[PDB]
C-alpha cells in the first residue's frame, strides 16, 4: 500500500512544482480575465495540493498508530484479623 | 537542481509410513 | 440546505472553466472573420409586434 | 473419530513471527509438548489370508501407539539453564498407558476443502503376566516393531476444537536421530469430530482459518497417499 | 520512544511544509514586486525560491525515507490483565495490615 | 450565517445562468443567418417562429481587427489585470498560510498529547480511537475519556452489630473510600470491575436466598446473622470516627476482589 503513496505523493509534488512554474509563466504573459481565473485556479490547485500532502502525511501518522509465602501469610493474618478468632 | 523448507506430503508420508 | 460533496462541485467548476476557455480560444482564433460581416434581420421577421426584443 | 486437518510448513526464521501472530490471534501463549509414536507392522514371518470369516476382503493396516514423556529425558547437558517455553525448539514391571490407533485412507472427492480421516482409537491402560512388555503384547496380537518417531512442538487452543500443531519430528534409531523437518517447522490445524452439520461447520472453521491466515502461511490439503498407512 | 521521535520528525516535515508556504508567499509577493518595475528585490527573490525548492527537496528526501521506514518496520516493531489487579490487591492488603 | 451564503450562491449562479442563456440565444440567432437549419436547433419555440431560414444579412465589410491591433492601447489593460491577479493570489496564499498554520498548531498539540498514550505499555485500539477498560470508551481531545460527566459507582461494605437489645443492629464498621489518561483508565477499570463483582453478587443472592442472604435493592443486598448483620451497597459519593470494624470491612472487600480474581 506504500507504492500508492509513492506514485500518488510524487504525482502531487510534480503537479505542485510544475503547475507552479506554469503559474508564474502564465502570470507574466477577455484574454486578460481568463488569465486572472486560470492563475487563480492554479493557485487554488496548489493549495489543494498542499492540503493533500497534509492529509497524506496524516495518513502516514495513522499508519504509525495502527510470592506464595506473602499470600499465605497475608491472607492468614487477613482471615485471623477478619474473624477475630 | 533536483531529480525526479521441506515437503509436507513427504513429512506426513514419514509419519504414516516411515519412508525417507 | 447542506452542501453535498466537494468533488462534484470542483468537477463541475472545472467543466465550467473548460467551457469558458474553450469558447475564448476559438473566439480569439476567429476575430478577424467575425469583424468582416454584418448581421441584421430580414423582412421575414415579426418586428411589427415586438421591437425591443430585436434590440436586445 | 473424524479428524479434519490442514497442514503447512515454515522455516527456522519465521518461528518467532508465527508464534507472535498466532499469539495475537488466539490470545494465548503456546504450550510446549512432545509425543513418541511407535508403528507396528504385520509380522512378515507369519502369513494369513487377507479375508474375514464372512468371505470379505481385508486390507492390512499399520497400528500406531503413541504416549507422552517428560522433558527431563529429552534435555541433555548443553540444554540446561534455559527458559521452559517455545524458544527451546530453535535450539534443536508393567507397561505405560499406550494409545492404540489405526488411521484409514482419507475420503475421496476432487477440489476438497479439508482432509477428513477415520482413525480408530483404544486406550491401553496397563498389562501383567509373564510377557507384560508392550512389545511382547504386540507380538502376541501379531505385529512387530517397524519404526518410531518422536515429535516436539507447540500447540494452541482456539475455538470450535481447532488445534495448531507447530512441531518438529525426529526418527529415533540406534545409528542416529535424523531430523525429517530439517529447515523448518511442520504446521497442523485439526479438529476432532465424534453429523453433517457439524462436519460442514468444522469445514467452515477451517476455511475461516485459511482465509484469516491467507497472505502469511498457506494451509493446503495433503495428498491421500501421504496419509495411507496400509501395508503393500 | 520510536513512534514518538518519528512522530516529532513528521511534525518537523509539516513545519517544513509551513516553510514551503512562507517561501510561496515570498515568491508570489516578491515576484509581484519584481513585476511592479523594481529589480532591487531580485537577490532575496532568487534566495527565497532556492530555499523553496531546497526545503521542498528536503521534505521529499525525509518523507520518502520515512515511508521507507514504514516499509522496513512491518513485522519488527509494528503490528501488521488480572495480574496487575491481583498485585494491586496484595499491595493494598499489605497496606491495610501494615499502615 | 450560512443561509445568506446559500442565497449568494443562488444569486451568483442565477446571474451566470442568465448571461449564459442569453449568450446561447444570441449565438443561435446570429447563426440563423447562414444556417441550413442546423443552428436553429439551439433555439426556443419563440425564436423558431420569429426568425426564418435563409434570412438576415450576409454582407461583408473590410477588416477592422488589424488596424486596432497596430495600436498599443490594449497592453495597458493586460498589465493591469495581470497585476491584480498577482495581488489576489498573494492574498489568498497568505490566508491559506494562516489557516494551515493554526491547523498545524492544534493538531501538533494533539499528537504531543497522544505520545503519552501509546508505546507498548499503554494500549490503544481503533474513525476515532477507542479503548477497552474491563465496555469500550472512545478517546478524544487535554485529553478526555468519555464512556457510555459520569457517576462514580464504587461499592462499599458496612459491618453491623446487635447489642443487648436483641432486636436491631447498629453501624460498627464501614470501608474507607479513596478518590491523566492512565488515571481515568485505572478508575474506569475499577468502576467496571466493582460493578461486575456486584453483578456476581446479584447472581449470588438468588442462590443464597435460603441461607439468610436476602437481596432487597438492585444495588443493595443484606446478610442476616443471629448475632451480626452485613450490608453490601453500590452507591456514589452523594448519598451518606468511633467505629471499630473499619478494618474488617476493608479486609472483607480486598478478599472480595481477590476471590473475583480467583474466579478469573
Amino acid at each position: 500500500s506504500n507504492q500508492a503513496l509513492y506514485e500518488k505523493l510524487e504525482q502531487t509534488r510534480t503537479i505542485l512544482s510544475v503547475k507552479l512554474a506554469e503559474l508564474i509563466n502564465m502570470t507574466t504573459i477577455a484574454v486578460a480575465t481568463t488569465s486572472v481565473m486560470m492563475v487563480n485556479n492554479q493557485t487554488m490547485q496548489l493549495i489543494k495540493n498542499v492540503q493533500d500532502l497534509l492529509i497524506l502525511t496524516r495518513s502516514i501518522k495513522e499508519k504509525w498508530l495502527l510470592d506464595e509465602k506473602q499470600i499465605e501469610e497475608l491472607l492468614d493474618n487477613c482471615i485471623e484479623t477478619f474473624v477475630a478468632e | 537542481k533536483h531529480d525526479f523448507p521441506f515437503n509436507v506430503d513427504d513429512v506426513l508420508k514419514f509419519t504414516f509410513t516411515g519412508e525417507k | 440546505a447542506e452542501l453535498p460533496q466537494w468533488y462534484t462541485l470542483q468537477s463541475q467548476l472545472n467543466v465550467t472553466l473548460s467551457q469558458l476557455v474553450s469558447v475564448t480560444s476559438t473566439l480569439q482564433h476567429f476575430q478577424e472573420t467575425l469583424d468582416s460581416t454584418v448581421v441584421y434581420p430580414l423582412p421575414k421577421f415579426p418586428t411589427t409586434s415586438h421591437e425591443s426584443l430585436v434590440t436586445t | 473419530v473424524q479428524q479434519l486437518s490442514l497442514f503447512g510448513s515454515i522455516g527456522d526464521d519465521g518461528y518467532d513471527l508465527l508464534i507472535s501472530t498466532l499469539t495475537t490471534i488466539s490470545g494465548n501463549p503456546p504450550l510446549l509438548y512432545n509425543s513418541l509414536c511407535t508403528v507396528w507392522k504385520p509380522n512378515p514371518s507369519y502369513d494369513v489370508e487377507n479375508v474375514n470369516s464372512r468371505n470379505q476382503l481385508v486390507e492390512p493396516n499399520r497400528i500406531k501407539l503413541s504416549k507422552e514423556v517428560p522433558f527431563s529425558y529429552l534435555i541433555d547437558e548443553t540444554m540446561m539453564d534455559k527458559p521452559l517455553n517455545f524458544r527451546i525448539l530453535k535450539s534443536f514391571e508393567s507397561c505405560s498407558p499406550w494409545s492404540l490407533q489405526i488411521s484409514d485412507i482419507p475420503a475421496a472427492g476432487n477440489n476438497r476443502s479439508v482432509s477428513m480421516q477415520t482413525i480408530a482409537e483404544t486406550i491401553i491402560l496397563s498389562s501383567a503376566g509373564k510377557n507384560s512388555s508392550v512389545s511382547s503384547l504386540m507380538n502376541g496380537l501379531g505385529y512387530v516393531f517397524e519404526f518410531q518417531y518422536l515429535t516436539i512442538g507447540v500447540k494452541f487452543f482456539m475455538k470450535h476444537g481447532l488445534i495448531l500443531e507447530l512441531q518438529k519430528i525426529w526418527q529415533i534409531e540406534e545409528a542416529g536421530n535424523s531430523q525429517i523437518t530439517s529447515g523448518g517447522f511442520l504446521l497442523k490445524a485439526y479438529i476432532n469430530v465424534s453429523d453433517i452439520d457439524r462436519i460442514n461447520y468444522t469445514e467452515t472453521a477451517l476455511m475461516n482459518l485459511k482465509k484469516e491466515l491467507q497472505g502469511y502461511i498457506e494451509l493446503s490439503v495433503p495428498d491421500r497417499q501421504s496419509m495411507d498407512s496400509r501395508v503393500a | 520512544p520510536y513512534i514518538q521521535e518519528r512522530l516529532k520528525s513528521l511534525n518537523d516535515i509539516e513545519t517544513q511544509l509551513c516553510s514551503m508556504l512562507q517561501e510561496a508567499s515570498q515568491v508570489t509577493f516578491i515576484f509581484g514586486e519584481l513585476k511592479r518595475g523594481n529589480e532591487s528585490v531580485k537577490p532575496q527573490f532568487e534566495n527565497h525560491v532556492k530555499q523553496f525548492y531546497e526545503r521542498l527537496d528536503k521534505s521529499t528526501t525525509q518523507l520518502r525515507k520515512e515511508i521507507q521506514l514504514l516499509d522496513e518496520n512491518v513485522g519488527t516493531r509494528l503490528l501488521p490483565q488480572d495480574t496487575e489487579k491481583m498485585e494491586e490487591q496484595l499491595d493494598l492488603l499489605s497496606a491495610i495490615l501494615d499502615p | 450565517q450560512f443561509v445568506k451564503r446559500r442565497r449568494d450562491m443562488l444569486e451568483h449562479i442565477n446571474l451566470a445562468m442568465n448571461e449564459s442563456s442569453l449568450a446561447l440565444e444570441f449565438v443561435s440567432l446570429l447563426l440563423s443567418s447562414v444556417k441550413e437549419s442546423t443552428g436553429m436547433s439551439s433555439m426556443s419555440p419563440f425564436l423558431r417562429k420569429v426568425v426564418k431560414p435563409s434570412s438576415l444579412n450576409s454582407d461583408k465589410i473590410p477588416y477592422v481587427a488589424p488596424t486596432k491591433k497596430e495600436y498599443i492601447e490594449l497592453d495597458i489593460l493586460n498589465k493591469g489585470w495581470k497585476l491584480q491577479s498577482l495581488n489576489e493570489s498573494k492574498d489568498l496564499l497568505r490566508a491559506s498560510f494562516n489557516k494551515l498554520s493554526s491547523i498545524l498548531q492544534n493538531e501538533h498539540d494533539y499528537w504531543n498529547k497522544i505520545m503519552q498514550s501509546i508505546s507498548n505499555k499503554d494500549v490503544i485500539f481503533k474513525k476515532l480511537l477507542a479503548i477497552k477498560y474491563g465496555d469500550r470508551g472512545i478517546a478524544n481531545i487535554n485529553l478526555d475519556l468519555i464512556p457510555h460527566h459520569s457517576v462514580k459507582k464504587f461499592l462499599r461494605v458496612r459491618i453491623f452489630t446487635k447489642i443487648e437489645s436483641e432486636d436491631d443492629y447498629i453501624l460498627s464498621g464501614e470501608s474507607v473510600m479513596d478518590r491523566d489518561i492512565r488515571k481515568q483508565i485505572q478508575l474506569l477499570k475499577k468502576i467496571i470491575f466493582e460493578k461486575e463483582l456486584m453483578y456476581q453478587i446479584k447472581k449470588e443472592c438468588a442462590l443464597l436466598i435460603s441461607y439468610g442472604v436476602s437481596i432487597e435493592n438492585e444495588n443493595k443486598v443484606i446478610i442476616e446473622l443471629p448475632n451480626e448483620k452485613f450490608e453490601i451497597e453500590l452507591l456514589s459519593l452523594d448519598d451518606d470516627l468511633p467505629k471499630i470494624n473499619d478494618k474488617r470491612a476493608n479486609l472483607m472487600l480486598v478478599m472480595l476482589r481477590l476471590l473475583l480474581v480467583v474466579i478469573f
